[PDB]
């Protein structure tokens, strides 16, 4: 039982938003069905539509006129189509499954930005360790002027994962990003062992590996 | 056309609490409550479903209670690793589909005192030759969850340049938070140290890098 979400990252307002979920588990069959659920950063959850074996389409009233959803048991795919998008739709959506109905499972649900703000690939820059020697050092890296969100980073190609901790983001009032992801390892380890993080801005089609040295 | 949820609740670790969603004749009553739960970072949960009943693997410190125009979702032996957001779910006849709670966030307050870890990254050797300087003050496991940064330029305070991200609940029920000097790199070269100063609960944690 694995849902998930697919998207564009950022939409320009008036224009249309169409998320996919591929499903896995199941089939639209018996009395089972497919949701979509969004929530804006830090807000509460609000149900958008949802459709069943019928092929039974419900929506919010709140949104008339820009709701489609529709269904595929051929590819196994469920699509919902959001018409006229404005910046108070910027939220996570997600896709759930649901079974007298209750939600039952989510996936993780895709970050979709309403701007008309372009993309913008991030700068990565090294934060390296003087902080004069301690038992443990603390290096990272500052993903520094991006839009829009989200970021992820890795170290090591995932092969490194105890020390790390990734921070929320900065909105500086550019209407830019930047984050940092630190590490913190044994200084005995800054030369036994070489460190890259693994920056992914997907909005931008972007991948750095940047290696942290001294 | 109702559904209330008040935003906040907390209880004392070990005991009982209630969230209660308040509505009318045509969203609780007469129609079956969800209840859902969602830890910081991490996807909703199914907590309780058709009122009463909840499905497997799902701790049995949870239970759902109806009656009339309320629902209440009860959690006993409170522990710390309950403090996220609870939501109820409900149909409407007034509207076509689906109505969410405003959600609640859970506290619980036994908890004790963490002073912050600061850690202070001077602009690096890159952004420095494309004439920038970007000060990086990361602060973590901290509670309570607020903090007052400030920055100062050889002791004096800093005016401008500073910017500073809400605190955000960790994995542990701590939290953590970043805050950034952006300078030029003529900026940063026309002092002789710059602090991040942390102010937790009254106490103070500065760290200071230099140019040279």
């Amino acid at each position: 039982v694995t849902l998930k979400e697919s998207g564009p990252a950022l939409v320009k307002p008036t224009q249309t938003l169409t998320l996919t979920c591929t499903f896995s588990g199941f089939s639209l069959s018996t009395g089972m069905g497919v949701g979509w659920i969004r929530q804006p950063p830090g807000k509460a959850l609000e149900w958008l539509a949802s459709i069943y074996w019928d092929d039974d389409k419900y929506y919010s009233t709140s949104l008339k006129s820009r709701l489609t959803i529709s269904k595929d048991t051929s590819k196994n795919q469920v699509v919902l189509t959001m018409t006229n998008m404005d910046p108070v739709d910027t939220a996570t959506y997600y896709c759930a499954r649901v079974r007298t109905d209750r939600i039952d499972y989510w996936g993780q649900g895709v970050l979709v930005t309403v701007s008309s703000a372009s993309t913008k690939g991030p700068s990565v820059f090294p934060l390296a360790p003087r902080s004069t020697s301690e038992s443990t050092a603390a290096l990272g890296c500052l993903v520094k002027d991006y839009f829009p969100e989200p970021v992820t980073v890795s170290w090591n190609s995932g092969s490194l994962t105890s020390g790390v901790h990734t921070f929320p983001a900065v909105l500086q009032s550019s209407g830019l990003y930047s984050l940092s992801s630190v590490v913190t390892v044994p200084s005995s380890s800054l030369g036994t062992q070489t460190y890259v993080c693994n920056v992914n801005h997907k909005p931008s089609n972007t991948k750095v590996d940047k290696r942290v040295e001294i | 056309s109702v559904l209330t949820q008040p935003p906040s609740v907390s209880g004392a670790p070990g005991q009982r609490v209630t969230i209660s969603c308040t509505g009318s004749s045509s969203n609780i009553g007469g129609y079956y409550v969800s209840w859902y739960q969602q830890l910081p970072g991490t996807t909703p949960k199914l907590l309780i479903y058709q009122d009463n009943k909840r499905p497997s693997g799902v701790s049995d410190r949870f239970s759902g209670s109806k009656s009339g125009t309320s629902a209440s979702l009860t959690i006993t032996g409170l522990q710390t690793e309950d403090e996220a957001d609870y939501y109820c779910l409900s149909y409407d006849t007034s509207f076509s589909g689906w109505r969410f709670g405003g959600g609640t966030r859970l506290t619980v307050l036994g908890q004790p005192k963490a002073s912050p870890t600061v850690t202070l990254f001077p602009p690096s050797s890159e952004e420095l030759q494309a004439n920038k300087a970007t000060l990086v003050c990361l602060i973590s496991d901290f509670y309570p969850g607020v903090v007052k940064v400030a920055w100062k330029a050889d002791g004096s305070a800093v005016n401008a340049g500073v910017e500073t991200t809400t605190p955000s609940k960790q994995s542990n029920n701590k939290y953590a938070a970043s805050s950034y000097l952006s300078l030029t790199s003529d900026q940063w070269k026309s002092h002789k140290s710059y602090s991040c100063q942390v102010t937790h609960e009254g106490s103070t944690v500065e760290k200071t890098v230099a140019p040279a």
